[PDB]
């Protein structure tokens, strides 16, 4: 095959492997500032939910 | 002139029309948290597959 084929080929090789080289630089920086700050839809560690506390009048009156 | 209260009749829970204000803040709690930013948008197919090494898909 001539040039064209090889040429337009290797670029669609360059272009789709530079876009996943920096997609991988951003993953890793996006996944330490998402561990760091926690302001990220994942890395989120569980906490006690509220719906499990009773806001039912007590016995004793200051509570 | 008294009546002694039947058995019962003097445990009933019952309503008060007192005239004190609402206590906004009984617990005197801060301001709270905002939540975490929301999930929004449309799941597209992951950019170039997994991205992992040399899988290409």
């Amino acid at each position: 095959d001539g040039p064209e084929k090889n040429y337009e080929k290797t670029m669609a090789i360059l272009q789709i492997e530079a876009e996943k080289a920096e997609l991988r630089l951003k993953e890793l920086e996006v996944r330490r500032l998402m561990r760091a700050r926690g302001d990220g839809p994942w890395y989120q560690y569980p906490t006690i939910d509220k719906a499990l506390i009773d806001h039912s009048p007590k016995t004793t009156p200051d509570n | 002139g008294w009546v002694r209260p039947d058995l019962g009749e003097l445990s009933k829970v019952t309503k008060v029309k007192t005239d004190r204000p609402l206590p906004e803040n009984p617990y005197h709690s801060r301001a709270r948290p905002e939540p975490n930013p929301e999930a929004e948008g449309d799941l597209k197919p992951a950019k170039h597959g997994s991205r992992l090494f040399f899988w290409t898909m």
